């Protein structure tokens, strides 16, 4: 789930 | 351990069907930042964070727009600043669930003056949903849920000691929120099916 | 006022799709007698008693068969004494909701050893559902709900003082029960649509 | 709702 998985790692 | 002050900080930190879809999509990005600010959420395995947010986003957003709409007369204040009132809701085909939002959530939040700490704690309880399918260790999520409601109860009993039933009254809006979320999701799936959703969005990923 | 002993007394006093429908119909008659034994229910206006039981019967029955099935291995004990296990559930097309019943209700009731007083009190909370549409005075129903959970909380805190979170843990199975009930009802409407329900029954009235 | 309304009055 590429958007959510990226946003969770984005600081 | 699960301080309500941190949950409050997280709250404070963050065509009608086009408007509904654009508002939900806007708030999905914000919701991820909110969840990272809830104590210990970011310590869960990443794949479990994904599972919890996919399971809970819709109820989490509905709780937030319902509380935001306390000061609106017979309507919903979307995160974009646009209102949904009864005529728009019927044009979108969502008049019945609109009425349930107003009678089961907005008006009840208003009547009891649910505060932002209480809202944030109910949203953290919904976030830490141990029934979410595929979690690596559902009991760890239940453990975090139980820390939230222990803190919520202590907060309500300190601030509102003349209302001994207030903690249970808050928790007993969650079945309504669950029902209402299921019906809103049905509407959103239908908007996607017929091509009325903006494409290429985070909302579309949540609906896929 | 709302004594848990009376709620306990009420509990103690009372093709796979054919079996599921016959079991639900059997228990509908019993459920009316159960509701009359819950303090103050029979004092509500008759039309409100009708509304509450039409709104709540399905969740009330699901809670009861779930608790009854604690001693069954990977299955549901129907009120007729017939079991539903995984193969039958899939033949009926209800395998996914069967799995949710076992993981979200039966196993959780078993793990915490939910007792019959607690079960009866959760069922009375579901019965006294103030969101039920058309009630003559929804707040009177909320008032009775709040008497039930005040009594339930005092019972849990006396019997299980080493488990301070037990009362909230009981209430937080109600969103699962709400979801599960909605899906079971969907299945029952489908069985009626295609003509797999026994005709001329109390169940058919509930589905009409 | 004739069945339920009757059963509620049946003692
Ligand atoms: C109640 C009615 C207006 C309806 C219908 C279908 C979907 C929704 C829906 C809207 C949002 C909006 C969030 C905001 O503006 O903060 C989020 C999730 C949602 O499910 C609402
Ligand atoms: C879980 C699965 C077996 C499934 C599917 C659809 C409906 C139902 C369903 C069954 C009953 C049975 C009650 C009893 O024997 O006490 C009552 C209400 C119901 O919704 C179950």
């Amino acid at each position: 789930h590429k958007i959510l998985h990226r946003l969770l790692q984005d600081s | 351990d699960m301080p309500v002050e941190r949950i409050l900080e997280a709250e404070l930190a963050v065509d009608p069907v086009t408007n509904i879809c654009q508002a939900a999509d806007k708030q999905l990005f914000t919701l991820v930042e909110w969840a990272k600010r809830i104590p210990h959420f970011s310590e869960l395995p990443l794949d479990d964070q994904v599972i919890l947010l996919r399971a809970g986003w819709n109820e989490l957003l509905i709780a937030s727009f319902s509380h935001r709409s306390i000061a609106v007369k017979d309507g919903i204040l979307l995160a974009t600043g646009l209102h949904v009132h009864r005529n728009s809701a019927h044009s979108a085909g969502v008049g019945a669930i609109f009425d349930r939002v107003l009678t089961e959530l907005v008006s009840k939040m208003r009547d009891m003056q649910m505060d932002k700490t209480e809202l944030g704690c109910l949203r953290a309880i919904v976030l830490f949903n141990p029934d979410s399918k595929g979690l690596s260790n559902p009991a760890e999520v239940e453990a975090l849920r139980e820390k939230v409601y222990a803190s919520l109860e202590a907060y309500c009993k300190h601030k509102y000691p003349e209302q001994p039933g207030r903690f249970a009254k808050l928790l007993l809006r969650l079945p309504a929120l669950r029902s209402i979320g299921l019906k809103c999701l049905e509407h959103l799936f239908f908007f996607k099916l017929i091509g009325d959703t903006p494409i290429d969005t985070f909302l579309m990923e949540m609906l896929e």
